[PDB]
DNA sequence: CCCTGTCTGGCGTCCTCTCACCCCTATGATCATGA
DNA sequence: TCATGATCATAGGCGGTAGCGTGCGCCAGACAGGG
């Protein structure tokens, strides 16, 4: 509403704006009423299907597990390295970058030490054992799941991990919600993902492609900028320079989608018959 | 998706307590399908001993004495 | 079941069994009389349309009833859904030894403990009392026991301190959210008629005192009193399953 | 029970409000023409017995 | 001037807005709605002669008979409903109908009938309702809900977005009758025209235009326009109008009168219209190319061949031209079918139509509804005239009818309840019109398309399907008997009539059982406006929209007294002033405020008025004459608040309460507290309890009295004078003089009503509140009766609270309570349970009730006396014996185990023929006394006030000073005077008397004839004894008590008196409240309602200082009126000087204990005020006590907050719900403990709870809980065993419940085993 | 046979507390009263 | 002594010479329509 609410509880409120927020009272509640009455059943699934997974084993013999990095929107890191490697088995065996020195050894709980000693040598992406690449028949070794939640040390064998994933999954679901250019702010080296690039005529360097990802590489080795970059994007820079802050180094059309070239040469028409092919219609007010 | 995964179990006493039973059932009936209580809540059905805790410790020695 | 009017509102089981019966008593008679040719299949179809109306009422096109609305209750109605032997009597059972009632605060409590009743700590822990009057021999049999402790004599309440002592019970908030929602106390006998419930724990049931019922159960084996003294204790449990954030945060 | 009557011009729901109406013989969607084998050639008949049943 | 229980107490009254229509009587809904029921109405409608001149008369299957109606009359009830309550039958009034038998001779039915019969005919019983607006139906008091629900009429929704996944919206016209079938026209992504009837199968839309005997020729002469294209010598010429060609771009270069109007590849511009309609260019030339997809209209048929040409909506090709060129046509009409002015869907629906003439839509309409059977013509004919051209089967209202002329854009808002033509073609036009895309959809929650229900329609639709079913019996009998024999109570018999309207007053889903524990919770559960029940919405299914406040709810429904949790939205609260329109919509008062003045005529406005003109605000100041002071005023004109002009107005709000409800315009400060907080506030203070004293509010609204006095818990005067006689029992009002009937002398006597049970258990008293020699006016009250004081509303008792935190005892939202509260006896709630022991009829004999009982001794059997039923007055405990009942075995009742009372009456109910025992007939003998007494003194009453009416007759006029007491006074009339008006009065009063002496014979005999004789009851009981305990429940631990602002709370620590905080005069503090529930929970209005009664208290108190010191009244006075002027331009305006010294002494006896301070809704005491009534007492201005402690006795810094909150104790109180059990009865199907506390049963451990089990590692927990504590029937004998012999020990088993699912599946063809 | 629309089956929180309601109508047989 | 009328007790599944239903919504997978 375009008028707003110009009194405060101390004073008073007259009648429509007291009205203006019932408005918005009883649409929280049924919110609420509505949003447990799906809550519950969401629990109820998850506890259904997991139900039966169950710690059985203490070691299964495998190196394949996923990588954990600090998600990266855009714009701060929301999630650091320490607050998703706490706690888990290491995949492979973490070398810093004196290659060929260890850090780590392969099967080491990462307990707080290690995870300040993680962030110290500003260690790129800790490589490390997940349940879903597990390799336990019927049930998932001890390993794998990582540090006893609730607790501190390793998972005891037997723990029913299925039911206490299931609750903490649907557990906050009463709390839920139910119904141009780029622009940077640190400083570091400029790193390019899945580019095909090429020099115009001006200097710069533009893209002839959809999956370019724009990377800031900090001080220390890991990431704080991403950015994904159309196709056909401009850069004002290239890969491995260097940049500062407030420096908005890319700019495109998102309304045109740009058809530019590699070679230097003359354009004709090949199989583009008048008529039928292409059709004549006369920009009227402008002329071009 | 989590209601067909648990729909598509070996197991028709976790699929019959889950949703619709008249599927889980009759499939279950002509399959001629043999459920041998396999984790917890079949366990929780038939009153025994959960396979996770101390039953667990309980479960290694029936399987192994088996 | 009678309904103590001198009639008996019946299950609708035996309704549908009733009209199984009535038509195929009635099949059977008219295959024994002949039927008229072309005949012999009106009330076939009938049997087969109340066969079907008792195995799973409603799956056929339009069920029946008895009053007035409502289609009644067939087999597959008393195996599916809710109301249904899988969710109602197996998965989830009412329980003995158990007592409910209306909490509160009480902060001189220690973390592992929490108060509870006189009454409700003599109504749950009657067959103990009973157990420890015919040991001490202050009973000769069951009912003088029984009889006692009916009265409210002034030596039971002595029993009932040596037998609250070390003895864990389960309270439970109804709607048990995550595993935190059960935890185990010992127990302080209370003059009064609510359970005191100390306050650092309220963090975990999501609980204010506006008028919040919690349900209390008794570990009657020896080794329930042994998990809810290691496994469920209210010590125990500081940190939550869901990070490592802690639970008894000060409100 | 055998009736004569004729379908369309006499629709039945106004005859509806007395006896006789359980339903056609059917066997199908549509009232079937019902054979008359006793009208035919089965006229006389009960030498079953007067059993007088049970 | 003031009414004299006005000058007892008059309060306090802050509040600026001058009212100007005062509250309407607040069960006018149920009242005005039932009266409009059952009433002689002529002229037809509405009422019962409705139904009974629409299913009247009766005409037979053509045996020339027919049983038409006269009138109807209700005779009075058996019973009252003082006794209708007591004994349990329904409080009915037989229905009489006079109907009429005539018999028609043969070859004549336009002839005479031989015979005729008018006859009084008994059917059903209505429930007659009683003045408070309830029902009395199995002796319990029921309340008829009214409902909201959908109007009859059209209705033009769009199924937005969802359907056909490609954005393109469909568009659906429900047309909805208030009887018979629905019709629901709708489109398709096809762009086809698609009929439905009652949701059943789909058929094109045109189909029904030929069953309503339209040619096709017709049809495209009504749904298009035509063109017209002439033959004229040169390339079939073509008449245009160019406002078709509106942004149409031509396929050639159009030319006329030698000039180039329009280019080939541009468009027909508005200028290129302009320039054609002003040459007036009527023929323009079209190429061969232009008529290639041209729709025809008409059937073009050749002469010579006699054949066809082209078909009618046919699209036209070369060789058709071809055809009808040379066969002599020079016109072709064709239609005009573009792609957004009028698309071709009739032309598309009819090229999908297999149909060709009337015969064969009425056999597809006829097979679609009855699938698979032989159509004939004659029974397609009837069920197209039965669907929904007749008056039996189909039956828009007069609602319906407005609906659908408003929504049509008719003129006349009256017409025939049945369809015709006209109306489904005007549906079909508005269906495409929307589709075109002028004119609007039409939403569902707004109130002009929400008709409100209540008790006379709803009965009266239950009253006439009754009537069918009972003309489809008289149809069936009354041509297949032999007359004439018979008269027209042997055909028509009352069983289904009185099933009808007994099971809907029954057992219905509005017809609901009264939530009574409170004059509040009576006055809104009678206004409430349920969205539920038959034909409306289920709780369980919807939905988003309706449980959203729309935004013409404003002044009709209560935005904020709902409540919360599954139905919320639903169960909406009528407003205070919000009538009911004479259709059934609803209506609100507004203030015609013509061009500079604001009049003061009210005027009602509906939803679809409102909507048009432009209303003012409630609170727009103006000066004195209703002229706007500022020159922008806030007002609404379409749905939507803005900012308006200051004589652009033209309606005003009448007062500022009318937005909300009467449970939630109680709430002082009300636009202080946050809307979800003002929700749950009103909801809990619809659920308080009557306390033992009830005191009065300190800060209320001045809307108690209207609550008081419009409900029916007080005994308010009919007319005024002077009282008589007060006593606990009754009243005598001696009415004045210019208030009275000349016969029937006349003075009034009140019973009250003493204590007895209410609905929730809680104890409706009635206590008198007038002295004796007191006059009263017309329209006041004389007794106080539960939760209220002198004529106010007081709920629960005001307190003196704190805001502090208090050692932790007050945490998340406890209350801590001093011993000084309970000390004296103010929340002490008084509580009357009724227990019921039946003597039933089973073999070996019938059972004993009498005191030789087996098993007992003396200890059991001193309470009871001779008979087995206990003595009145026996204060028993829990577990003993009030009747004694043993069957051919013991069976007595006893108190069950937990509750303590007083046996305060007992009642004994013989069914007739069983042989009274000697109690039955002490409580004959007592109660043939009290009724005896009591017509004895109605009569010795009444004649008193004769003889007071003869003495003040014969003061004038013959009058005799010392002979009028010499003779005996039965003889007054035969004195010295002549034939005047007094000898006229005295033959009058002669016969009041005469007639009093033989009523009072006949109403002896005929009272002892109801006490006397027996009762009908149950199949197979002798004798039902039901006896009343009146426990007291005082305050402990665990009672829930809250104020009216959303504070809850459980009480959580009786303190002693000593360790209260008192302040630097010595008082201690009542109640210590919690300080941190205020900035989160956003209910501010609690702390302004604390600082309000701390002034009123300290006005109180300085009253209670200058009387206690006995000083003279000019004191009393002066501080009196200055606590009573005080303010802004008020309202209230009171002066003392008009008092006269006597009744200003009383005045300050009723302000001793505070003075009470009305803060009307949202036009309250502003700080300032209560800044300024705070400094007229000598309290601190911030309203901040610097308060000691009572443990150390050392000053708490930061000076807390104390005052008075009016708090309400709630009855969830602690020993109701707690509950324990060790081992007690179980279940017989599943061998499972039961379910409840009634029945001694154990707390569910449901599905839950076994998660969180499993989600430890307690496993032999879980197994010991639903094995051995709850289902194996071994495992737990085995298991009480080895607890009482100390051994801790289970044998698990199996569940008996699993055994029980093993024989539910192998009863089926399921073969379920168990391996090994 | 390869889409693409329709149809009909599934599912829609937990725990507790309170209250009412749970055939009436028609036909046949027996008894009493009146002629 | 016989006949008639009235009252009381005992006994089954839309009620009627049709029509009642009408204010959830999503997903999903099979059955079939159109081409
Ligand atoms: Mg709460
Ligand atoms: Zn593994």
């Amino acid at each position: 509403i375009e008028t707003p609410i110009t009194a405060n509880f101390r004073e008073g409120l007259n009648v429509l704006q007291y009205f203006i927020s019932t408005h918005g009272a009883r649409k929280g509640l049924a919110d609420t009423a509505l949003k447990t009455a799906n809550s519950g059943y969401l629990t109820r699934r998850l506890v259904d299907v997991a139900q039966d997974l169950v710690v059985t084993e203490d070691d299964c013999g495998t190196h394949e597990g996923i990588m954990m990095t600090p998600v990266i929107e855009g714009g701060d890191v929301k999630e650091p390295l320490r607050d998703r490697v706490l706690g888990r088995v290491t995949a492979e065996d973490v070398l810093k970058p004196g290659t060929a020195d260890i850090l780590v050894p392969r099967n080491t709980l990462l307990h707080e030490q290690w995870c300040d000693l993680l962030e110290e040598n500003s260690v790129d992406a800790v490589k490390v054992r997940s349940v879903v690449s597990c390799d336990t028949d019927f049930g998932v070794c001890a390993h794998c799941y990582g540090r006893d939640l609730a607790r501190g040390h390793i998972i005891n064998k037997g723990e029913a991990i299925g039911v206490i994933a299931a609750q903490s999954i649907g557990e906050p679901g009463t709390q839920l919600t139910m119904r141009s250019s780029i622009q940077v702010k640190n400083k570091g080296s400029i790193k390019l993902s899945n580019v095909k690039s090429v020099v115009n005529s001006s200097g710069k360097l533009v893209i002839t492609s959809r999956n370019t990802e724009l990377k800031l590489i900090d001080e220390f080795g890991r990431t704080k900028e991403s950015y994904k970059v159309p196709y056909g994007a401009v850069l004002a820079k290239g890969d491995g320079e260097q940049v500062a802050g407030g420096e908005t180094v890319a700019n495109w059309d998102p309304h045109t989608m740009p058809v530019i070239t590699e070679v230097s040469g003359f354009v004709r028409f090949t199989d583009m018959i008048d008529g039928q092919t292409i059709t004549r219609q006369t920009d009227e007010l402008t002329g071009l | 998706g989590i209601t067909k995964a648990s729909l598509a179990t070996e197991s028709f006493i976790s699929a019959a307590s889950f949703q619709e039973t008249t599927r889980v059932l009759t499939e279950a009936a002509v399959a001629g399908k043999r459920d041998e209580l396999r984790g917890l809540k079949e366990n929780v059905i038939v009153g025994r001993l959960i396979p996770a805790g101390t039953g667990y410790a309980y479960h290694q020695d029936r399987m192994r004495r088996r | 079941v009678p309904l103590d009017g001198g009639r008996f509102a019946t299950s609708d089981l035996n309704d549908l069994y009733r009209r199984v019966i009535n038509r195929n008593n009635r099949l059977k008679r008219l295959l024994d009389l002949a039927a008229p040719d072309i005949i012999v299949r009106n009330e076939k179809r009938m049997l087969q349309e109340a066969v079907d109306a008792l195995l799973d009422n409603g799956r056929r096109g339009r069920a029946i009833t008895g009053s007035n609305k409502r289609p009644l209750k067939s087999l597959a109605d008393m195996i599916k859904g809710k109301q249904g032997r899988f969710r109602q009597n197996l998965l989830g059972k009412r329980v003995d030894y158990s007592g409910r009632s209306v909490i509160t605060v009480g902060p001189y409590l220690r973390l592992h403990q929490c108060g509870l009743p006189k009454k409700m700590a003599l109504e749950l822990f009657k067959p103990f009392i009973y157990g420890k009057l015919e040991l001490r021999g202050l009973a000769t049999t069951i009912k003088a026991a029984k009889k006692m402790v009916e009265r409210e004599e002034a030596v039971v309440w002595d029993i009932l301190d040596e037998v609250i002592r070390e003895h864990p019970v389960l309270l439970n908030r109804a709607p048990t959210l995550h595993r935190l929602g059960i935890q185990a106390f010992e127990p302080v006998l209370i003059e009064g008629k609510a359970i005191q419930l100390h306050p650092l724990v309220c963090a975990a049931y999501n609980a204010d005192f506006d008028g919040d019922q919690m349900a209390v159960h008794v570990p009657l084996t020896l080794e329930a009193q042994l998990e809810a003294r290691a496994l469920m204790m209210s010590t125990n449990n500081i940190l939550s399953p869901a990070n490592g954030e802690p639970i008894i945060v000060p409100s | 029970l055998f009736v004569e009557f004729d379908p369309e011009v006499i629709h039945t729901t106004t005859i509806n409000a007395t006896r006789g109406v359980s339903h056609f013989v059917r066997f199908g969607a549509s009232p079937a023409i019902v054979p008359s084998a006793v009208i035919h050639q089965l006229s006389v008949y009960k030498p079953k017995d007067i059993v007088d049943p049970a | 001037v003031y009414s004299y229980t006005e000058k007892k107490r008059i309060r306090k009254d802050f509040g600026k807005r001058p009212q100007v229509l005062d509250v309407p009587y607040l069960l006018s809904i149920q009242l005005d709605s039932f009266q409009k029921f059952i009433e002689q109405d002529p002229e037809g409608q509405y009422g019962l002669e409705a139904a009974f001149r629409s299913v009247f008369p009766i005409q037979s299957y053509s045996g020339n008979s027919e049983l038409q109606y006269v009138s109807y009359r209700l005779g009075e009830p058996v019973f009252d409903v003082q006794e209708c309550q007591i004994r349990g039958v329904t409080y009915s009034a037989p229905l009489r109908v006079k109907l009429r038998l005539v018999i028609y001779e043969r070859e004549a039915p336009e002839g005479t009938v031989k015979d005729i019969k008018e006859q009084e005919v008994y059917m059903g019983e209505i429930p007659l309702m009683t003045d408070n607006g309830t029902f009395v139906i199995n002796g319990t008091e029921r309340v008829i809900v009214s409902q909201l629900h959908r109007s009859p009429g059209v209705f033009f929704d769009s199924d937005k977005g969802k359907t056909h996944s490609s954005g393109k919206v469909l568009y659906n016209a429900r047309i909805i009758p208030y009887r018979g079938s629905w019709l629901d026209f709708e489109f398709d992504p096809k762009d086809n025209l698609f009929v439905r009837i009652d949701r059943r199968r789909k058929l094109p839309a045109t189909i029904i235009l030929r069953a309503l005997n339209y040619t096709t020729e017709q049809i495209l002469d009504l749904f298009f326009e035509k063109v017209i294209f002439e033959i004229r010598d040169n390339k079939l010429q073509m008449e245009l109008v160019p406002e078709r060609l509106r942004g149409e771009t031509a396929s050639f270069d159009i030319e006329a009168n030698g000039k180039v109007y329009v280019e080939k590849g541009r468009r027909i511009t508005a200028r290129h219209i302009r320039q054609l309609e002003k040459d007036d260019v009527k023929l323009i030339e079209v190429p061969v190319e232009y008529i290639a997809g041209k729709v025809v209209a008409k059937d073009y048929i050749d002469e010579s061949t006699g054949e066809l040409i082209c078909a009618a909506n046919m699209e036209l090709s070369l060789d058709l031209l071809a055809k009808l060129s040379q066969s002599g046509h020079k016109r072709i009409e064709t239609l005009f079918t573009n792609d957004l002015d009028h698309g071709p869907y009739i032309s598309e629906t009819l090229r999908v139509d297999p149909t060709n003439d009337r015969l064969s839509a009425l056999v597809e309409i006829y097979r679609m509804m009855r699938p698979g059977e032989p159509p004939t013509r004659e029974a397609a004919e009837s069920l197209f005239e039965n669907l929904f051209f007749s008056e039996d089967r189909y039956d828009l209202s007069a609602v319906g009818r407005m609906k659908f002329n408003r929504s049509l854009l008719r003129e006349e808002i009256e017409g025939s309840g049945i369809l015709s033509k006209d109306d489904i073609i005007d549906v079909m036009k508005k269906l495409i019109d929307i589709r075109n895309g002028k004119g609007e959809v039409d939403d569902i929650d707004h109130l002009g398309n929400r008709r409100i229900r209540s008790v006379g329609e709803m009965a009266e639709n239950q009253f006439r399907v009754g009537l069918v079913r009972v003309e489809r019996a008289v149809k069936e009998r009354l041509s297949l008997g032999d007359l004439d024999t018979l008269m027209p109570q042997d055909m028509i018999n009352a069983k289904p009539i009185s099933a009808a309207v007994k099971e809907f007053f029954g057992s219905s889903q509005l017809s609901q059982f009264m939530d009574q524990n409170n004059p509040l919770s009576e006055i809104t559960h009678k206004r409430r406006i349920s969205a539920l029940g038959p034909g409306g919405l289920t709780r369980e299914r919807a939905g988003f929209e309706v449980r959203d406040v729309h935004p013409t709810h404003y002044g009709r429904v209560c935005p904020i007294e709902t409540p919360e949790g599954p139905n919320i939205g639903l169960i909406n609260s009528l407003s205070v002033y919000a009538q009911t329109n004479e259709y059934g919509f609803l209506e609100t008062p507004y203030r015609k405020v013509t061009d500079g003045v604001v009049t003061d005529e009210i005027h009602y406005l509906s939803a679809i008025e409102e909507g048009n003109y432009v209303i003012a605000q409630a609170n727009s100041n103006l000066d004195e004459e209703g002229h706007f002071v500022e020159d922008l005023v806030t007002c609404r004109s379409k749905g939507e608040s803005s900012l308006f002009s200051r004589d652009q107005v033209d309606y005003m709000d009448v007062s500022t309460q009318q937005v909300v409800s009467v449970g939630a315009s109680l709430i002082p400060f009300l636009e202080h507290d946050d809307a979800n907080r003002a929700l749950m506030g009103a909801n809990m203070q619809r659920q308080a309890v009557p306390t033992l004293r009830a005191d009065k509010p300190l800060v209320g609204t001045g809307m108690e009295r209207a609550v008081a006095v419009d409900s029916g818990v007080t005994a308010v005067a009919k007319r005024g004078g002077v009282v008589q006689y007060v006593d606990a029992s009754r009243i005598v009002i001696k009415v004045n003089e210019d208030e009275m009937y000349p016969g029937e002398a006349g003075i009034d006597i009140y019973n009250l009503t003493k204590y007895t049970r209410s609905n929730q258990n809680t104890c409706i008293n009635q206590m008198p509140c007038v002295s004796l020699g007191e006059p009263v006016e017309r329209g006041d009250v004389l007794a106080d009766g539960p939760s209220t004081d002198l004529g106010e509303l007081a709920l629960g008792q005001n307190m003196r609270v704190a805001f502090m935190p208090w050692n932790g005892y007050n945490f998340e939202d406890s209350i801590l309570v001093s011993e000084r509260v309970v000390q004296e006896d103010r929340f002490t709630t008084i509580h009357i349970q009724e227990l019921a022991c039946v003597s039933r009829d089973t073999k070996l004999g019938p059972e004993e009730i009498t005191a030789d009982i087996p098993n007992v001794g003396e200890a059991a059997l001193s309470k009871l006396d001779e008979s087995g039923i206990v003595y009145i007055g026996a204060e028993v405990t829990g577990g003993d014996i009030l009747v004694g009942k043993v069957t051919p075995k013991d069976s007595s009742l006893r108190v069950p185990n937990g509750v303590s009372g007083t046996v305060i009456d007992v009642q004994v109910f013989t069914r007739d023929g069983v042989e009274k025992d000697k109690r039955a007939l002490e409580i004959e003998e007592m109660q043939l006394k009290q009724a005896k007494k009591d017509l004895s003194e109605e009569l010795q009453i009444l004649e008193a006030g004769l003889f007071s009416r003869i003495r003040a007759v014969l003061v004038a006029g013959g009058v005799e000073a010392e002979k009028l007491d010499k003779l005996p006074r039965d003889r007054w009339l035969e004195l010295g005077l002549t034939d005047e008006e007094k000898q006229n009065q005295l033959e009058q009063l002669a016969e009041q008397y005469d007639e009093l002496k033989h009523e009072f014979e006949k109403k002896l005999e005929a009272k002892r004839r109801k006490i006397t004789q027996g009762d009908d009851l149950a199949p197979g009981v002798l004798k039902i004894v039901k006896v009343y305990l009146a426990v007291k429940r005082r305050i402990q631990p665990g009672d829930k008590m809250a104020g009216r602002h959303g504070n809850k709370g459980v009480i959580s620590k009786i303190n002693p008196i000593e360790d209260m905080p008192y302040d630097e005069n010595g008082t201690p503090v009542d109640i210590v409240l919690n300080p941190l529930g205020v900035p989160s929970r956003m209910n501010i209005g609690q702390i302004l309602e604390t600082h309000l009664g701390m002034a009123a208290k300290g006005i109180g108190d300085k009253i209670n200082a200058m009387l206690k010191q006995q000083q003279e009244v000019a004191k009393l006075r002066e501080f009196i009126q200055r606590a009573y002027d005080l303010g802004a331009d008020v309202r209230q305006k009171v002066d003392l000087s008009t008092f006269s010294d006597e009744e200003v002494m009383r005045l300050a006896e009723n302000l001793r204990k505070g003075m009470p301070i009305a803060t009307p809704v949202f036009d309250g005491a502003k700080e300032a005020e209560i800044k300024e009534l705070l400094k007229l007492g000598d309290l601190p201005t911030s309203g901040q006590i610097r308060l000691y402690d009572g443990r150390t006795g050392e000053q708490f810094e930061r000076p807390v907050t104390v005052g008075y909150m009016y708090m309400l104790k709630l009855n969830h109180l602690v020993d109701d719900k707690m509950h324990a059990r060790s081992t007690g009865s179980y279940s017989l199907v599943t061998q499972q403990p039961l379910g409840g506390k009634a029945q001694f049963g154990g707390q569910r451990f449901g599905e839950m709870e076994v998660w969180a089990l499993e989600a430890y590692g307690a496993a032999y927990t879980l197994q010991e809980m639903l094995t051995v504590k709850s289902d194996d029937v071994n495992g737990r004998t085995k298991m009480y065993k080895n607890i009482v012999d100390g051994n801790h020990q289970m044998e698990p088993g199996m569940p008996e419940s699993f055994n029980v699912l093993l024989k539910e599946i192998r009863s089926l063809g399921i073969n379920i085993e168990l391996e090994d």
